[PDB]
């Protein structure tokens, strides 16, 4: 435990990047988190939006 | 059937072409709602329910 200020700073670069990656996932109002599916299933009209 | 209760047959075990479907212009309507007509074919499915 005595090396915290060292492991705090790499656990917050983890909790950060690993939020960043979470993210991906996220629909964001769309109607897929993966952008390949939407692109197999829909046309550009669509698909655009 | 008439719409009070209407059929649902199981579509299942088959390689399908919707282009055909697509190519009936006798067809008044083929709104489509989560994929395009267009992209059905590229697609595969787990069942369809007519």
């Amino acid at each position: 435990s005595a090396l915290g200020k060292l492991q705090d700073v790499v656990n917050q670069n983890a909790q950060a990047l690993n939020t960043l990656v979470k993210q991906l996932s996220s629909n964001f109002g769309a109607i897929s988190s993966v952008l390949n599916d939407i692109l197999s299933r829909l046309d550009k009209v669509e698909a655009e939006v | 059937a008439s719409v009070y209760a209407w059929n649902r047959k199981r579509i299942s075990n088959c390689v399908a072409d919707y282009s055909v479907l697509y190519n009936s212009a006798s067809f008044s309507t083929f709104k489509c709602y989560g994929v395009s007509p267009t992209k059905l074919n590229d697609l595969c499915f787990t069942n369809v329910y007519a």
